[PDB]
């Protein structure tokens, strides 16, 4: 192994646990994040070193303090960051900030996740790669009920998606007012 | 978990298997699988097993069945010390046994101390330190001259729980505040913080490192100077030592963080102050030599320690070369009206700038300050209010209220001094047990002249004798043993040899025309040093530091090695040259339990109560969360199994019961 | 012995309302009342030891009673202010025996001699005897330990909270 | 063995996953393995997934997103016996 000597599992749980378990068959030091509520969590054990950091957050911000985490991975020393899945695996702003303060991030390049960010750049993203995807709005729908004229001249059955289904006629209404708020 | 291990079957607990795509990957896989295994009640042969798969030979894939036994490394296994099951020995000990020398009691619900919030990035002003670092002693020296103002050195970390809690303060507790001291009283002279009895209680009763103390703060308070106190002939140490030793280690104490040195002998006799002094110009730090106060000046009935002898006495240690000239009054029994024209005399007769401690176990602490500003001296030592007044010194906070609106001043920020006492009014809790000092002023003091800490010290002798009863009677005797040699400076180690023999005495029921013990002998051969008078009644003749011939370093290294586990670094080594039986002692209960330091205070002394879960921070990022379900019962030889959780996975450890 | 009741801080002029004028004028009116000594009740341990100097001088001047001072030795200034007092010229202060002084209490009757033992004004009290004296309180006090809550430091925070 | 589940994350205990040369060779091995898991002190969905490996239609590998939902036996669960926790109760009754 070259230039990682170190690495920071910034998630919990089962995933933050895999994570480690590479790491020290790859010789490669490990350090855990837990939160107030995860002092017991046995991810933390399970690593070379471990400190808090959502400090008096709420249990599912605190894996997001996204400034703490590089604070703990600078302090710590770690080469780079793994952020698993879910939590910070997918923000920009974390993604970036890694780059910034010049720890490795393991996973793709922020511009790649830039583009992947809403499922409408992504779908964007689809056709210049010029493979196969579902007819829909060439933007995001921001009309609301603009989909019965769009839902006449394709479909009797559709879904409505952010970045629920319906069967056309009344149901549009029923579906977007919960969809978009639920979003 | 559950299960049971019988002998009568074959041994096998469970068979591990790996895989990858290549035998190399398949390796590293059974490696970290092996590690992560945690099987506890029985032995096992995964450290076999791991030695095995990490040889070379094995990873390279030709072996053959010779290669096991032509390969005896593999039987050697790793001496692995886990630090974790150690601290439960030690938290489970103490809570079955008891904290040694203290009733046991259980373990109560201390307050969580009030800690002072600082603002991200706030501060870092610069302190003194900056003026030692830049130009030197002198440099200094020449900025105190220029200060219109009365200057202060803060004792809180020492001599304050020195007198009142036994020295028995730790550094876990130290640390927690030392942040707050450099933003808070960055404008203080000094903090003393090191030295006087610290260094052996650390070793003996603490089982701390006096060195990690100090290079730790010296870290965490960059801005101001630290000053420690050092009995010129043999250190901080019991006996007398050679002359190299205390010269090794002023320069190590120095090259650690230690900037002023208040340097005093117990007889006044400025021969054996002489080694260590010139160690401290050689280290090119600075030197407080200072004159212990004894007896009345302004009552002429004593002949023996006149006005005129303290002002000869000063201009000779300006002669042997002082940065600074402090007066110890290690009793409180400079008068407050004997200060003001101590101080005004003084200013008079040597050019130096002059540092003053005192003990308010008078009542007088305060005022005998008050005296000394209005006679211009320029540096005095007081302590958090909440560890000030009695055998203390006087609070800094009531000192700069007292001096607030007169002619002189001194210069701290009242409302900051105040948070960081709300700190100590808080900790001083968990030294209950310790705080056995009388608590209304103890007037008395002036006839009987023994220091505050011999007070406490020589009661628990007559306790021990089983002469409480007449323990006026020995105060008494004590005053005539003075007398008997004369009129002498009582302070340690000398104090202890009035004491020892009063306490002779007194048992014996002899007058001091009735009398026609090593310590004393020692005193009248002239081990302790030369008596200012030189009282009449083989010869020690001369200094018994210097007449010391040198062991070298290197032997008594090699010795310590040999004797310790491992090898030691230059520190370790002069600790045991001064303090040999505790530092053996101190490494074989280190090894036993290992470093206890980090234990918060209330767990190391009274360990834990049942259901209660602790945290405890071995090293940066290493916690342990602990948590005592139940206690176990006796068996035959008196030994039962405390049930514990460390880190959520339970754990047993057997803990031999003393008393049922 | 008419006696004044000492608040706020005669040294510090952000609040000007009980202004060293304004004892100056009440002890007039007291002496008018007709007052055979006047006494100046600090009942909290607010009397710094600056203001006394400048307090005692000042009412000597301005009245020809003689002057008893009360002060509690809460801020650990107990002793000085009476010192500052005696230098400027005081005529009686309160003490108490050392084992019940300090504290919220008055300072050490004994304290006090051994503090102006040899300066240019004393007081003529027999030290062995007051020490014998407190020997018995030193014993006696045990017996009230239920009773003693009192805290046994100087509490400097009782300028900014005043109370008694 | 020790843990207490908390509500603030998500649920998940353990990820089963089983291997076979053939799909239905795998099922089998998930079908044992979710039997012979024994977990306490919580409900778990055990015997959804079991219901869901049980059923043909799953065994035939051909599914679609709206495999559930159009299924409601999978909803239906066998009634668990715990003879032996009812055993304790009484034994503990009539020994007090």
């Amino acid at each position: 192994m070259n230039r990682i000597k170190k690495v920071l599992v910034a998630n919990r749980g089962e995933i933050a646990i895999r994570v480690m378990r590479a790491c020290t068959e790859l010789k490669i030091k490990t350090v855990a994040i837990y939160s107030q509520e995860d002092t017991g969590s046995f991810h933390r054990y399970k690593s070379d070193e471990a400190y808090l950091v959502g400090a008096g957050k709420k249990p599912i911000d605190a894996y997001l303090d996204i400034e703490n985490i590089i604070e703990i991975a600078k302090e710590s020393g770690a080469d780079a960051i793994h952020p698993g899945y879910g939590f910070l695996s997918e923000n920009i702003e974390f993604a970036r900030r890694c780059e910034q303060e010049g720890i490795i991030f393991v996973g793709p390049k922020s511009k790649h996740l830039d583009m992947f960010g809403d499922k409408i750049k992504a779908k964007e993203q689809a056709l210049l790669a010029d493979i196969p995807v579902i007819p829909g709005s060439n933007g995001p729908v921001a009309g609301i009920k603009e989909v019965e004229e769009f839902g006449e001249k394709n479909g009797y059955p559709l879904m409505i998606k952010a970045s629920r289904v319906v069967e056309s006629k009344e149901h549009v209404k029923e579906s977007f007012e919960r969809a978009s708020s639920e979003a | 978990q559950g299960t049971v291990v019988t002998p009568f079957y074959d041994s096998l607990l469970v068979k591990l298997c790996t895989w990858g795509m290549t035998f190399e990957q398949a390796t590293r896989k059974m490696r970290r699988n092996l590690i992560e295994f945690r099987i506890r009640g029985v032995k096992t042969n995964i450290p076999f097993l791991l030695n095995v798969v990490r040889h070379p030979d094995f990873a390279s894939g030709n072996y053959n069945t010779s290669f096991i036994d032509t390969t005896p490394e593999l039987f050697k296994f790793p001496h692995i010390r886990d630090r974790g099951t150690k601290t439960l020995r030690y938290i489970g000990n103490v809570t079955v046994n008891g904290f040694p020398g203290i009733k046991h009691r259980d373990k109560p619900v201390y307050a969580e101390p009030r800690l002072p919030k600082i603002p991200y990035g706030s501060q870092i002003s610069p302190g003194t330190k900056q003026i030692l670092d830049a130009k030197g002693p002198e440099g200094v020296v020449d900025w105190v001259k220029k200060q219109e103002e009365v200057l202060l050195t803060d004792t809180t970390l020492r001599d304050a729980h020195q007198s009142l809690l036994a020295t028995r303060v730790r550094s876990k507790d130290i640390f927690q505040i030392a942040d707050a001291m450099a933003h808070l009283l960055p404008n203080m002279f000094s903090f003393e913080m090191w030295g006087g009895a610290t260094f052996d209680v650390a070793y003996r009763f603490l089982n701390e490192d006096p060195w990690v103390r100090l290079e730790t703060l010296r870290k965490q308070i960059p801005n101001v100077m630290f000053q420690m106190l050092l009995r010129g002939a043999n250190a901080v140490g019991y006996k007398n030592y050679p002359d190299n030793v205390i010269r090794e280690f002023v320069k190590q104490s120095a090259q650690s963080g230690v900037d002023v040195f208040r340097v005093f002998d117990s007889l006044n006799w400025i021969k054996g102050m002489e080694v260590s002094i010139d160690a401290v110009r050689e280290a090119g730090k600075i030197v407080e030599a200072a004159i212990c106060y004894t007896g009345d000046i302004d009552d002429d009935t004593r002949t023996k320690y006149t006005i005129d002898y303290y002002k000869d006495m000063a201009k000779e240690l300006v002669a042997q070369g002082t940065h600074i000239l402090g007066i110890k009054d290690m009793a409180g029994l400079l008068k407050p009206q004997a200060a003001y024209r101590l101080i005004g005399e003084l200013k008079d007769t040597v050019d130096v700038p002059i540092h003053l401690h005192t003990h308010d176990t008078s009542g007088n602490g305060i005022y005998t300050y008050a005296a000394a500003v209005s006679a211009g001296v320029d540096i005095v030592d007081v302590a958090s209010s909440a560890m000030s007044g009695a055998t203390s010194q006087p609070s800094m906070t009531g000192l700069y209220y007292g001096l607030v609106n007169g002619n002189r001043q001194t210069n701290l920020d009242a409302q900051n001094s105040q948070i960081i006492n709300h700190y100590w009014e808080d900790v001083r809790h968990y030294y209950k047990d310790f705080d056995n000092a009388l608590n209304s002023p103890q007037t008395e003091v002036y006839i009987h002249e023994m220091p505050g800490g011999q007070y406490t010290n020589l009661q628990q002798q007559a306790i021990a004798v089983g002469l409480g009863d007449r323990w006026d009677e020995v105060k008494e005797m004590y005053t005539v043993v003075n007398q008997m040699f004369g009129d002498i400076v009582k302070v340690t180690p000398s104090s202890k040899v009035v004491g020892d023999l009063a306490l002779f005495m007194v048992q014996n029921e002899l007058s001091e025309e009735d009398v026609y013990p090593d310590s004393v002998i020692e005193f009248f051969m002239g081990e302790i040093g030369q008596p200012y008078g030189g009282f009449p009644e083989t010869p020690l003749t001369d200094r018994p530091g210097a007449l010391m011939e040198p062991v070298n370093f290197v032997e008594v290294k090699a010795e310590l090695k040999e004797k310790m586990g491992y090898e030691p670094t230059e520190k370790d080594v002069i600790s045991y040259i001064l303090y040999p039986k505790v530092f053996l002692d101190y490494q074989e209960m280190i090894n036993k339990y290992g470093d206890v330091t980090v234990l918060d205070t209330p767990t190391f002394y009274k360990g834990m109560r049942l259901g209660e879960t602790i945290e405890v921070e071995l090293e940066k990022g290493k916690i342990l969360l602990i948590k005592l379900n139940s206690i176990g019962e006796p068996i035959a030889d008196g030994t039962r199994v405390i049930y514990f959780e460390l880190n959520g996975q339970p754990r047993e450890i057997n803990i031999q019961d003393m008393n049922v």
